[PDB]
């Protein structure tokens, strides 16, 4: 029932099993370049970037190449997710803007809210 | 046309400093709703509060007259960030 912790959650920018909709909430008091990386709860391995720019949140799928490399743009592929994020932290390479400010992690919700 | 949960978000009553809002409950259980509200565009951070999932109304307080606000309502869930429904939003000027 409770999702195990992913090793990638050591990164300030990787928030784990978070939906598109929860990501928008989590980024609602961010600035240009605020972002997080998330995985799908139901079918993990499918990761996304959510990025804030001029008051809107943009969502991008992270693709897996046939040799296992990860990319947003097929022109810039990497061995690891961390390498990809570090790349896009100075080179937009398709993204509306660069990945500049990892969103602060919040306590998981309870029935009483968040 | 994207769906959302909740669905029928509207201002039921307005004052210079407050907006009473309401929405239609979905068929499914929602644990709580998050309401965010902020001046449209820039420049301030949004304020936020939550209400129980049993609620379909809320009062937003401490606003300023003649200002354009963007109000967003999310359906939220305990012990999870897997919130599966698109939030709903409106714009309103006091």
């Amino acid at each position: 029932y409770i999702t195990p912790v992913n090793s990638l959650e050591k990164h300030s920018w990787y928030h784990g099993p978070v939906s598109r909709n929860a990501a928008e909430y989590l980024l609602s008091s961010g600035i240009n370049g605020s972002f997080l990386v998330r995985e799908s709860e139901s079918s993990p391995g499918q990761r996304s970037i959510s990025l804030r720019y001029e008051g809107r949140v943009y969502h991008y799928r992270i693709n897996t190449a046939s040799d296992g490399k990860l990319y947003v743009s097929s022109e810039s592929r990497f061995n690891t997710l961390a390498e990809l994020v570090h790349h896009h932290s100075t080179v937009a390479d398709g993204l509306i803007t660069t990945l500049h400010y990892p969103a602060p992690k919040r306590n998981k919700p309870t029935v009483y809210g968040v | 046309s994207v769906s959302s949960v909740p669905t029928k978000l509207e201002v039921v009553a307005a004052t210079p400093t407050s907006l009473l809002i309401s929405w239609d409950a979905p068929a499914v259980t929602v644990d709580f709703y998050v309401i965010t509200y902020g001046e449209t565009g820039g420049n301030s951070p949004v304020q936020e509060f939550t209400v129980p999932g049993s609620k379909s109304t809320a009062t937003i307080s401490g606003l300023s007259p003649g200002v354009d606000y963007t109000i967003t309502v999310y359906a939220g869930y305990s012990d999870s960030w897997n919130w599966p429904y698109s939030p709903i939003s409106i714009n309103y000027r006091t």
